[PDB]
Order: C-alpha cells, then structure tokens, then sequence
C-alpha cells in the first residue's frame, strides 16, 4: 500500500569533539534509532544521513545553502541540529521558509519560543532554558524568595551562560521577582573581587552560570568574605556535563579542596533529572562502543544531546507515519512538525513530552551538600515540568 | 554597562536581555 | 578595448516606503548613477538590476538564497544593501563565503567593523555609528567632559538607536570616558518620569537617541523639572532627518511649543554634515520628481541612503575598472572589494573617502539654539572624520 519511502537527512553539529554534541558523539545515537526504526514505516524505507560540520557558527548556514544550490534546488527531508544558538537561528529560519521540519536537542535560547513565524518549523526535543527558569520560579515560591542576583560569564561568542540566565530572567520578570544582573567575560582576567563585592551588595540569593572552575573560584573569594554559611544562597547551573554535576563538585585534588569544600556547603547545583530503563542500557553500551572505537576517549556516558537526538528520530518517524496517513508527503514539513507538538512518546530513557508550542517539557533536580563534614552532595528536590510541581526529597 | 566589552554577534537574534558591570 | 560587460546586481531593500531607503526611493538614485557611468567600463557594457524586497528582515537572505538556488549556483556580480542591521548580517556573511562584493549605505552597527573573516566582502558607503562616536569623542574632549549618560530607546526589533549609541559606547570605552547606560522601549507604554530621574541621578551630560517626538517629551519633563536652565547639557542624534531646525525642531504647532522652545535651549542635535554642489542639485530634483510621480513626497534634499547608493554604483564601477585593467574579472569579488577601500573619489554631493577598513569617513554638524527668544537653531560646529578635527563655525 506504500512504496519504499526514502528520507534524506542533514545533521549539523560540530566536528570538533570539544562539544558534548559533536558529530562523533551524536552520530552513534542517531544510527541506533535508525535501526529500531528500519526494523511504523513501509518496508524498504531508508534514511540517507549527511553529517555536516556546523562549526557552532556560520558553517551551518553555508553548508545547508551550498547543498541546496549545488544539487539542483533540492532540499534535504529532515534537518537535525544545529545545537549552538547563533548557528540554529539561521537554519531554523530557512527551514521555516522551505517548509522543512527541523529538530534539535539544542537551540535552547528564549527567542526560539516564538514560533508564530520564523521559528515555526522548529521542535526542540531537549529542555529549553525557559523550562529551567520555570523551575527556579517554583524553587523560589517554595522558599518565599522574591529577589535574586544573576551572575554569569558572557564571552560575547557562543554565550551559553548568558542565554542560560536569560531563561531565568524572562520568567522572573513576567512574574514580578526583582533581579540584579551582573556579567563579566571569564575569558579575561577575573576581577573576582568586584564580583564578590557587587554580589554582597545586590541580593541574598545568587543564580550563577560560568565554567566549573570559575564558579569554584568565585565560591572561594566569597568564602574569603565569610559570605558562605547561611548568609547567601548560591546556585550554579550544570545541565549537561556529568563531570561538573557529579558528587564532590568541590574536590579538585588540589590545595584549595579543603577551603573549596567549605564554600560549597552554601552552594546548590541545578541539573537535569535523568531517568533510565533496561533498553537505555543497551543504548549506552553501543554508543560507548562506537565512540571508543572512534578513538575518542569515551567521556563517561550519554548526555542529554546524544539521548535527545536519538529520540528526535523516533519523534520524526512517529510524525511522518501520521502525516503519511492523512494523505501527505515527506515534503509537508509544516504538517510533520505539527505532529511532533503536544504529545508524549517513549524515548530510550523514558516518557518524553513535547508541549503545545513544540518544546520538550523538562524535569530538574537540585544538588546540595547534605553533609558538610564529608562533602556528601545529593539531590534535594525535583521539579517536574509537565506537572509543574517542585518537591524536596525525604 | 548594558553593552559589555563588545556584542560581536550583532545581526543574530540576541535582543531579549541586557548586560552590565 | 574589451568585450562588452553584462553586470548583474542584486538590490535588497525594503519595498515598504515608510523607510527612507526603500526600493522606490533608492532605485532612481541607482539609475542616475548607472546612466552617468556609461560614457571606465568597456563600451557596450550593460547592467542587469534586480530589485528585491528585504522586508528589513529575513527576506533579504530568503530571496538571495532562492535566486541562487534557482540559477543552479549562479550568483550576482554585485549586491546592494540591505540597510537594516539584522538583515545585512546574514547577507554579508554569504556574500563573503561566496566571494561576492557587497556595498551598502546601511549596516551601520559596530559589529560590521570586523572584516577579517565573517564580513570581508562588505564596504559601507554611509558613515557608521562608530564614526559618529568619534565625533562625539572630539566634541567631548573639546568641552573637556569625561562622563556621559547614554539614554536610548530599544525596539528589540530593528534597534536603530541601540546600535547608534553602541557606536558612542564603543568609542568612549576604548578612550576611558565613563558612561552610564539607560534604555527603554519607546514603542511600549512610555514612562517619562523614570527617564528623567535616572538622568539627574547619573551624569550632567546626556546623549540620547529616540524618535524626534519621544525626545521632545523627555525634554518637556526635564524642563518641568528644572533641568534645562543650564544644569544639564543634552544631546540627541538625528543623522538622517535633521531638517526641522530652520523653523524649530521643537515646533509641533502643538500647545506645548512654548515649553519645548525653552526646553530645547539646553539641547543639541548631532546630524550629518551635508554639502552641496550643482550636480547634487539636479540629481536631487530628478530623484525627487521620479519619486513624486510615484506616490511619495520627498524631503527637498535626498537622504544619505539615496545619495550613498548613487556613490556605491560609482564606487563599484571605479573598482571593477581597476580590476579589469589588471587582468582579473568581475568574479574576483574580494579583489573588487579591496579596490573600493582606502580610496577617495567624487560622489554626487562632493568628495567621499573610505578608510582602510572599507568604512566611509563621515562629517557631522552640531545644531544648537543660538537665540532662545525666537527659538533659532543653527549649526554651531562641524566635525570632519577624515581630518579628525572638530571646529565650531567661525
Ligand atoms: C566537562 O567539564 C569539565 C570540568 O569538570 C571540563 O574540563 C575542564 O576543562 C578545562 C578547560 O578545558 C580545564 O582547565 C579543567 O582542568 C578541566 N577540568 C577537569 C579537571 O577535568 C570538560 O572540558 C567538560 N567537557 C566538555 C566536553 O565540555
Ligand atoms: C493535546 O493533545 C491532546 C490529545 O492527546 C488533546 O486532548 C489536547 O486538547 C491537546 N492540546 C491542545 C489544545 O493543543
Ligand atoms: C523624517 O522625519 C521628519 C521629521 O519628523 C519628517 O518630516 C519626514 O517626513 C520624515 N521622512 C520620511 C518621509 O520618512
Ligand atoms: C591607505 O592606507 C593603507 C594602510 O592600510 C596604506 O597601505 C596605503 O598606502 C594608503 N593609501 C595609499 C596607497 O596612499
Ligand atoms: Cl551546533
Ligand atoms: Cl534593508
């Protein structure tokens, strides 16, 4: 009743493995999803995947555009990525113009929220920074806090931390909470003094985002100012790098470890609430195998990006299927994209829900030190984005 | 100040939030 | 003696005639220049000009890419515009990637200053904000002022004034001048009370940028607060439609005209220095009539963008010539862009110089109220970017 459909897919992520979502780290997860899928769609249905370097910048647009201009005026069927904010905007806009469906585990900034026009064909399968903001909001109502200090590093390039706190800002502003803003370029000489003093001037609760080592330093100077130990509540966001949100975040096998350890007693770290299942185990095994066979010193496991792209593919099929039913083709991107919104499905790690606006609902955890003597850090509370409930742990 | 050392990425999207030292 | 040439140029501007640089308004200027060049180019040469709507947005990129994709890779030999900042960035980036020369009487923002990579094929024929920022620096050193309040309206859309004052901020920064920054959305619900309060709270010298009307309101509230008697020195930037003086930029035939007149006594307006020539006269008229019998009324003297685009044509022709005479072709885009830089020529309004970075040197004037009773405003001083010296009018 249907011929072997053939999907031409364009994946745009960085060739450089410095990124957690590099082509080498993600490609395996994409391939995994492509087996359990080519094993819902008519038999023979194949996916032709082109893995192109986004260079986390202009390259994403150059390659997409050179590809469509070189080979006739033919557009790929699906586009995966870019992840990087400044790299995705131009591709999302073009995708919406060409009615092509675009799915990313990134493009987390607050501006992609408005999909009435330019970003209409974009569905984000990973939690946007705004979802993270709604989380802090609940964290704040819980403690009756109403004012905060947003401290972040702004490199004026990829601006990950700036877009991150922009997510908290947007939500706080629409709700009424006041917020002192303070930024610096952790790429320059850290005047970790004006920071700690501006902090001590602004508010009692501080929301931060900068490199792991930077937050460590800031937390030290603060310590040198007796700003830890109940006076101020410090928060730092580490949503993706398992290395940075793993127990003993203070410990660096260095001289400061003793001092550092004492500062973090006032520090709380925000990260994603991950869930696993048996099937998720095979996935992690095969992915590690490829990545290692690829000479890449296996990080530690599968992050939100690797996982998200795998679920992006099953999400694309789940929508192609329903578009292919109602009498449409792989060329009605707009229709496909609408079939990815407002729904729940089964990803490699558990239930995945994309909201009415095409954005994946996010669940978060708060990591705090529950034993100052030892340094035992454990999840204190969890926030479930769909339900919108924050709740401490027993 | 709400400008920072630069803004390099002018003509990108980034127009939803300031900065300041 | 060479074979006739066929030059394809893509003009990307807004079709909407509310902007001063709309296709309807600029086209006449382009055709004037084109006619005046033919009799530098091999005899029989011709120009194929395509006029495409930029929508002052993503459409600039949308039609450029679609046209090249349709032509199966064929590219224009010259791109004129966009003017709007967010529209020119992507076009400038592609033009560079494709080695296509791009000239514009816009793209005034600071970011376009950096042409080592991303924006190498961009030549700005109208004076950039940073240049206007150098003028202010001269004005300031002349009055020996070293601090300033920057008050501007921020659209979060086109953001002209944001980019305008960023030009001043960038210059004052490198130099050391202190600056307070304060922004508001003049479109949204205005609150002139908070504006003036921040003003008096920070610096005695204020540099503003917003609609002529919005500035007027700010000056009324300032006057009603006694800040105009001579305790503050206000400035505003109206680089493109500063023709209200001569009758009184405060005059609105409004019932506040008296207040205004007095308020504006402590206000100075920085605008472009516009020089005349017989040619400019005849050019102004024709362009004016062409526009007139088109449905639009035009300010006696054509604006900077219209004039700038005329000189862009000449400039391009002056570069293509020298490129040809050296064995290269119109397809050596970078080589053509380089011939347009660090060179001085004769535009329609007089000399035009473009620095070693491919950015035009701009001349400015400062208008002040010379007689508070009448309300007479006059250019009290001018600045000459190339010479780099500011001088009050004898
Ligand atoms: C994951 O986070 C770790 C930090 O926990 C990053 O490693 C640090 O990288 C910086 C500069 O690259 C070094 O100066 C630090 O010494 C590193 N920390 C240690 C001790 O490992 C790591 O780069 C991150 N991984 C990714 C892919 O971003
Ligand atoms: C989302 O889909 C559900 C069906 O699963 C439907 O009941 C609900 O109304 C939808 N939400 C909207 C209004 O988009
Ligand atoms: C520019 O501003 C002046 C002053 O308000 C106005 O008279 C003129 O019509 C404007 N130019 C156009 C037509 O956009
Ligand atoms: C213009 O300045 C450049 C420096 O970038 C210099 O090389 C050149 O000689 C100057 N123009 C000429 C040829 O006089
Ligand atoms: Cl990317
Ligand atoms: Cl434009």
């Amino acid at each position: 009743a249907l011929p072997p459909q053939k999907i031409e897919v364009l994946v745009l992520l960085p060739q450089d493995d410095s990124y957690l979502f590099s082509l080498t780290r993600v490609r395996p997860a994409i391939e995994y999803a492509l087996r359990s899928v080519e094993g819902l769609l008519p038999p023979g249905t194949r996916f032709q995947v082109a893995y192109e370097d986004s260079d986390c910048g202009n390259r994403a647009l150059f390659s997409l555009v050179d590809r469509v201009a070189a080979a006739r005026g033919a557009k790929p069927d699906l586009i995966l990525g870019p992840v990087c904010e400044y790299a995705a905007a131009p591709v999302a806009r073009l995708a919406s113009h060409w009615d092509l469906p675009m799915l990313s585990a990134g493009a987390l900034a607050a501006g992609f929220q408005h999909k009435d026009s330019e970003y209409s064909h974009l569905t984000r399968v990973a939690p946007a920074y705004a979802k993270m903001g709604e989380m802090m909001l609940a964290l704040f109502r819980h403690h009756h806090w109403s004012r905060a200090a947003l401290v972040y590093s702004d490199d004026k390039l990829e601006r990950n931390c700036y877009f991150t706190l922009e997510g908290v800002h947007e939500v706080f502003q629409e709700e009424g909470l006041h917020t002192s803003i303070y930024s610096f370029d952790e790429t320059k000489d850290l005047d970790l003094e004006d920071i700690v003093r501006n902090i001590q001037a602004s508010e009692r609760v501080v929301i931060m985002c900068a490199s792991s080592d930077t937050i460590r330093s800031i937390m030290l100077v603060a310590h040198r100012h007796g700003m830890t130990s109940g006076d101020y509540a410090f928060f730092n966001i580490e949503l993706f790098n398992s290395s940075s949100y793993g127990d003993g975040s203070w410990k660096r096998g260095d001289k400061h470890d003793f001092e550092a350890k004492q500062a973090y007693s006032s520090l709380q770290t925000v990260t994603l609430l991950r869930t696993v299942k048996p099937e998720f185990e095979k996935f992690s095994m095969e992915v590690k195998s490829s990545v290692e066979k690829q000479g890449l010193n296996m990080e530690d496991y599968v992050n939100m990006f690797v996982e998200g792209f795998h679920d992006a593919i099953l999400l694309y099929v789940l929508a192609l299927h329903e578009v292919l039913r109602a009498g449409y083709s792989k060329k009605d991107g707009g229709k496909i994209i609408q079939q990815t919104w407002n729904r729940t499905f089964e990803g490699i790690a558990g239930q995945v829900s994309i909201d009415a606006n095409g954005d994946r609902y996010g669940d978060f955890s708060v990591i705090a030190m529950t034993d100052v003597e030892a340094g035992t850090q454990e999840v204190i509370g969890d926030y479930f984005g769909k339900e919108g409930r924050f709740e401490m742990r027993p | 100040s709400c400008f920072g050392g630069r803004m390099d990425r002018i003509g990108a999207q980034s127009g939803l939030g300031c900065n300041s030292f």
